[PDB]
């Protein structure tokens, strides 16, 4: 069910990403603004995923080792004994700067594909 | 290693614009079809923080109702030719008023007759015969279109994609704080936009006993919302067999008034079941004593006969009733009913400046079959040291007529993009 | 059987656009390719253009691709052709024809002229 | 194994909002340009069911036309101070045009100005027992809005076009009867050019049938349905308003002027339409042959529509900017048998106050146009209603005029339907 | 002239063709649909002078494009006109000889034949992609 | 072989709809909050051609101002019932303000009530030859709408902002003449704060030049083009309406109140405006010194404009809600030869019936404000017109006043242009596809 | 900054492709159309990138030869002695021809990907 | 590709087994169609594809081989043979026609 995994652990919840994804897009100014806003949010997230090398993926591992702070929990404490809501609270901070690192890394990799990385 | 996940079932509380679905002013507005029976996902092992007193769904409902009412009255007759001296003779609650009004033809004036209630007639001279239409001095009185129904019907408020409405399923929830039984819906239940000031007619019943909620219960000047698990049947009767006639005042624009009353003229009364009301008050005080312990509970009213401040104002479908609340809230609790009511045709439900509405009469006789599903009460301050707790009807504003139904819903913004550690390398 | 017949302007000016038309008869316009070709005096015929009638899927010889057009009106069951800035050297007996569309269940295709119209002599 | 295919040539019936394109109210609204040489694809071996009486393109065209007529009158002068007693004298049959005087308050609120205006008899109703005292028709029950002289409602060809993701299917069967399967189907993005002409009995400036006269009806047995006759050949109808009028402007408010006729030069003459007698006689013969095919072995009689209301028993049209109401009795007064062998001047009236869409509480005032009016239109079809109850006789009675306004446009949209493209689908494969 | 694939039939030209032959014209259908915004913008540039109905039509066209792209993105079908998955075909959805489905039926007849199972099939496709996505990170020999 | 790049930093000239940020009518319309510290990205090595007289941002600002004024006036009291004969007497100059009586139907539509109202001479036109019977200046040919007393038209700084996909290029050359290449150009999301001040001759509360007075004209030798003079130092102009007015309401309908001055306390005085003489004289000296660069070896002569209506020949401005028409002759009455070295009280009139946009059949009535009005504004520029047909002599004559309202906004938008971003570029690289 | 590389050489500006790409995505009808139009412009480029086999990439190498009638300066000058503004002006008259060949090239690749390699 | 008439002429007084070949720059596969370009007339089709007899073709009109070495021949050119022996590469190379042999008899 839609959002039914919210109280489930992160591992189990990773199997419903398409359940939520389908539901992220699904006086007349009021209704048009509601539809345009939903479209803008969808495209905003898709552009962010595509500026990163994550386009078309549901699970995307990027070119970023973990840096100082960012997370205070290990893999088992996060994936098996914690929910995604608890995780969002756990990392409610550290929600920026990493995006520019990923963006620059992806742009550097795409340039490298035409200069020195697995070249032409 | 950092892994990006999209479609994560997480959200934040957020305020967004909601749209409306429905199975009349609400018809053709709530144009979206309703769910083919409720589409609800129960969320197990979750806790969600609710706050019915700061819920922007109520504020949006308030604005949406005002906007709908304002739009609905625009393509209708504006009763400006009627702000003339009236010659009114008692039938003296209801008067037969005659006046010289210019009709649709600019060269001709007719002497017309109309029936007006005392509450809509302002004395303007000392001859006891010259009267004027109430508030026409400073405001524009717009006649409601007789073909447009303002009857409250169930409507469903729906979130746009990317947002969801969470519902609290805790039958005894206090209205604020953590809720341990939460479900996800796309639309709210069939909420009834009933206009009332104290009685909360045609609402939802409590799942268990009587649940009494307030923002504080110790602060003075705040509404106490009492939700009942049993309805009280009220049959408000206006036993006046009216025959309605129209007066043509413009080019196809006509004023609707009662042309004649057939039979006797009698005051409208609400026939409230005595046993059900007495049991309702008994159960209310029994639950109320859990919050106001070791106190006697009495009802001592507010002030005098002010139709818009003290009296109970409610709609019936064009005939607006203003009832004397002292019939129901005058008892002392420790250890049929006939409520007299007045009718007012010139109303200003949202206290707008410069505008008013004329409600056309309903012909024949009417019965307002309704249920008491809750009450809006205000506690009398300064009685904490007299051993008796004093409560009165009323207080608050129109928002409290919707908060009592939307208390179990909140709108949340979905944040599908999450970041989590992995074991995999990028393998660039 | 098909009885295509051509018509054309009696004469054109040099270095000016030229046009011609062909009426179809006793055949479906669709499921066939309308075509035109012209033979210069004392010369073999050269292909000029064709278009699938069902969807106006025009094709033309590369030599004439920059100064040629073909069209058809299904309502009238008639084809037309034109060329921009026609040179005096373009004078020829221009004939229209139907090239059968040899469609297979495999979505294979082939086309060549089969039903020929009498030529319409033209000069610029 | 499930295989997903995208770009599948499949469609479903659907209703969407179509946009208007064109090559003036219509030029302004239908601002989108049309494509040169529009693409049309013939769909081989495709059978598609059509139903011209359930076609939502007609409902959209109707709503769009009413919406534009309502919007174009919003800023124009509202003729409310003119719903006054009129002292009208005959101007000339002599009473068809009256010279009406009235006391109207001008833009200055404390000054009364006597004014004169010219009105047609159909717009003036007597009110008192004084033979010279009249009032404007329906001004006491409706708001009369003057059309803006700068806004032209002349119909032009328009095209209804599907938005991307949708397509319009067209039936290419030249004798298709408007309902049931069609086996010659093509797909287009835009319809042909359709002129939004408004008339009550004869369809003007429409499309002609490709092969012979085609008669369509939702149910021929049920006489309550309108019969739409699409002609093989057009019949030319030449309409004239011979009076040479001089326009006059009466100021009735602070920047609001009423337009009327100040004087007429020359004699007062009757407006009329000239239809060739031989062409109409041939048209009726051909129509009768097709009706006999539908109604076997019966005598076909044409009669004029019953009733006294000029809106439904007369042929009305807007041509030259003025509304003509012509007496078509000479066209529909005949008896035809099955053994038949192989100028008509219609008098017309001019009406200025037009309740064009049968609105409640509204009317338009058409200001006069000076000079003379000449009109030449093509009759491309008819609307006929059959009388019921004639189940014990050998003669059928047909009268001009249909049961709705939409019937004027079904005759053009009958061959089109809107479908939604469903490019995605799945199928089992040899994987 | 000589080749395979009846591209020259145009948009929906193969609609009356069998499922197999019409699969050679998927590009034709996709190009008409995947350029709807590019083409609409080009048409808008021809009349710069060009309320609610227009916005509803434009928003709906955008929503249809994005919904089809999202659905193909959820499935492992992004960027492909023909896409296969790991979901076996159920005998209950349609019981017919495959040769007759591909050579004795058109896509209209086929889509009518399995209409009641289309949503079911789509859900199964989504489930398979989620399993594949886990396999991309659960099997660490690929990382 | 051919490589496509998406995100290429290039653009082309384009016209789009701009939105508006602020921080009554302007605060409501320009509802978007501004971004503090705009990024203001400097383009290190670009040259961009500007043309302040073909800038569609000015056309949009003009249309937005007219539309906003029209929408603001729609939901307000109409004065149609007042287009009646007025029996006027004089107060107290000596006839500038009249006390007019009339018979008007009141809010209850059966009683005719005699009322008195105060009108200015400029709003009153004689009817008869008895010198007592007057009418409103244009009530028989136009609809006069009363401005709502609760709606304020006071100019505030606003910022014009580009929608996503577009950018505003700003010329940062301090002496740029409004046309041609600018070699020191930056990219911004929004313009600087621009006050939509309405005036006819002097530009008030505008921007100052950074280093020198800049005189701009589409074609300096074309006498038909307005010359916009941007000052590098402001001149203080202090305008007042000293009459202490007590306002009263006259009700003309069911909630439709007409506002007029009920009484004037004390003496009637002229609504003069004071400009410092020394600052103006130095301002003209510097204007002449810069103006002589375009008109070499000519005498610069300032004269008042040719006679006409106050909206044409007087300095018109909105001061505290009142519309002042000041006689600027004392400011533009001088002859300068170029060999020179180095209070002015302007009388003004008040007009209540205003037609700011020269609309046909429409006018606004500005209700009176009680008490006294004082304004202090900065003169930041001038609009000058050069006399036509003036040649073959050694002198040039310049007169105050420009063209239409656009000239008051070009002076602020001259350094901005809107461009569309074209992120797709192609380069002939040699990388193979695969 | 946004367009900060506009005055830089074509090579240097290739490191700022993500700066502009994100910036491009972000009364009444007057402004509602602008939001819808911005979305259409975004999608217009994405559709064009979708027509070309360039989806998900900032730098997309095509299979079209450059040896036509196109004005092509030596790469040393294009990347180190020219900015993108003057470059795009230099080849403006060939923009549509270039785009048409790219689409044609992708169509041939699609034939290989969709019609020839009928594998599963 | 392109087509050419290998035989400049194929004339005989009567009843000869006249033949001509259709050469090409590249293979035309099965599209090497033949036509009889009779004097003062539009050419008649002679053979479809490489050797599919045209509708109502004479029994004596033979067609053989394919692509870059296609051929056609009369069993016996008894009469009315004075028509140019046109052929075409109706395949990838547009619909190029050969110069045609000057057949006669
Ligand atoms: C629309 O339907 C018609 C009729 O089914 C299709 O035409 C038919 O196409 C088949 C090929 O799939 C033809 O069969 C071939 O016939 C020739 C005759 O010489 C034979 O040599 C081949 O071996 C093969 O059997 C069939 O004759 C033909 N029928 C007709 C009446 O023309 C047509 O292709 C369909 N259109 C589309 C777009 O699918
Ligand atoms: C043009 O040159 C001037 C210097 O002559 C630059 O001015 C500086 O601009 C920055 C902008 O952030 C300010 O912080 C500095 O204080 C300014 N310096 C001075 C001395 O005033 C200007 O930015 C240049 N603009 C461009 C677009 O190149
Ligand atoms: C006025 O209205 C009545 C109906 O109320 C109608 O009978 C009469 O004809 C109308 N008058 C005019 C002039 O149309
Ligand atoms: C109508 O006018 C046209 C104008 O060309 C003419 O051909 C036709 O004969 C006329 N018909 C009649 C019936 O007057
Ligand atoms: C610019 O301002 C300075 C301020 O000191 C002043 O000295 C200078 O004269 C002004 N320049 C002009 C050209 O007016
Ligand atoms: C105007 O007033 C300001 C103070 O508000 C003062 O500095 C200035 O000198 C005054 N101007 C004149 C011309 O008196
Ligand atoms: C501008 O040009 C100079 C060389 O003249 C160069 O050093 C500088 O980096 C360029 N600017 C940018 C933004 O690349």
């Amino acid at each position: 069910g839609f959002l039914g995994a919210a109280g489930s652990t992160m591992g189990a919840a990773s199997m419903t990403l398409t359940v939520q994804a389908r539901q992220l897009l699904s006086w007349g100014i009021k209704q048009l603004q509601a539809r345009v806003l939903a479209v803008e949010h969808y495209l905003k997230d898709q552009q962010l995923l595509g500026i990163w090398g994550c386009s078309g993926k549901l699970i995307c591992t990027t070119a970023v080792p973990w840096n100082a702070t960012w997370s205070n929990k290990t893999l088992d404490n996060i994936w098996n004994n914690m929910t995604w809501m608890e995780w969002e609270k756990e990392i409610s901070n550290y929600t920026n700067l990493i995006y520019n690192l990923i963006e620059e890394s992806q742009n550097q990799q795409e340039k490298n594909e035409t200069e020195n990385l697995t070249l032409c | 290693w950092v892994t990006v996940y999209y479609g994560v079932p997480v959200w934040k509380e957020a305020t967004t614009t909601l749209f409306c679905a429905s199975d009349n002013v609400w018809a053709t507005h709530c144009c979206v079809p309703t769910d083919p029976s409720p589409q609800e996902v129960v969320l197990e092992n979750v806790t969600e923080n609710f706050n019915m007193w700061k819920n922007n769904m109520v504020e949006q409902m308030h604005e949406d109702i005002i906007s709908l009412w304002d739009q609905s009255l625009k393509p209708c007759v504006k009763l400006t030719p009627l702000c003339v001296t009236l010659n009114c003779t008692d039938l003296g609650e209801i008067k037969n008023c005659s006046f010289n009004i210019t009709t649709s033809v600019r060269d001709k004036m007719q002497k017309e007759y109309a029936t007006f209630y005392k509450l809509d007639i302002v004395p303007i001279d000392n001859d006891n015969n010259s009267y004027r239409l109430i508030n026409c001095n400073t405001s524009v009185i717009t006649q409601a279109c007789p073909k447009v129904s303002f009857e409250p019907i169930p409507i469903h408020y729906c979130a746009p994609a990317g947002f969801a409405i969470l519902k609290c399923n805790n039958k005894t929830f206090n209205g604020t704080g953590p809720c341990t039984n939460v479900s996800t819906v796309q639309c709210t239940h069939g909420i009834r936009p009933v206009v009332s000031t104290q009685l909360l007619l045609n609402g939802s019943l409590a799942e268990e006993e009587i649940v009494i909620r307030s923002e504080n219960f110790t602060d003075n000047g705040k509404t106490i919302i009492v939700q009942l698990n049993e309805s009280v049947e009220i049959n408000c009767t206006r036993p006046n067999n009216n025959t309605r006639k129209s007066i043509h005042i413009g080019p196809g624009r006509a004023f609707y008034t009662t042309g004649q009353i057939i039979g006797n003229i009698r005051q409208a009364h609400c026939n409230i079941s005595r046993a059900k009301w007495n049991n309702t008050l008994h159960k209310i005080v029994k639950k109320l004593r859990e919050q106001f312990r070791n106190k006697t509970i009495v009802f001592k009213q507010s002030s005098g006969g002010d139709p818009e401040i003290v009296m109970h104002s409610f709609n019936c479908g064009g005939e607006f009733f203003y009832c004397n609340s002292t019939q129901l809230f005058n008892s002392t609790w420790y250890g049929n009913i006939t409520l007299p009511c007045r009718i007012k045709q010139i109303i200003n439900l949202w206290q707008e400046v410069g505008k008013a509405m004329y409600a056309p009469p309903i012909g024949g006789q009417i019965r307002c079959s309704s249920n008491i599903t809750g009450l809006l009460l205000t506690r009398d301050g300064g009685n904490n040291n007299i051993t008796t707790e004093i409560f009165r009807p009323g207080g608050g504003d129109m928002r409290d007529n919707w908060r009592s139904e939307l208390y179990k819903y909140k709108v949340v913004k979905i944040e599908p993009l999450g970041v989590a550690p992995t074991k995999c390398k990028r393998r660039v | 059987x098909x009885x295509x017949x051509x018509x054309x302007x009696x004469x054109x000016x040099x270095x000016x656009x030229x046009x011609x038309x062909c009426x179809x008869x006793x055949x479906x316009x669709x499921x066939x390719x309308x075509x035109x070709x012209x033979x210069x005096x004392x010369x073999x015929x050269x292909w000029x253009x064709x278009x699938x009638x069902x969807x106006x899927x025009x094709x033309x010889x590369x030599x004439x691709x920059x100064x040629x057009x073909x069209x058809x009106x299904x309502x009238x069951x008639x084809x037309x052709x034109x060329x921009x800035x026609x040179x005096x050297x373009x004078x020829x007996x221009x004939x229209c024809x139907x090239x059968x569309x040899x469609x297979x269940x495999x979505x294979x295709x082939x086309x060549x002229x089969x039903x020929w119209x009498x030529x319409x002599x033209x000069x610029x």
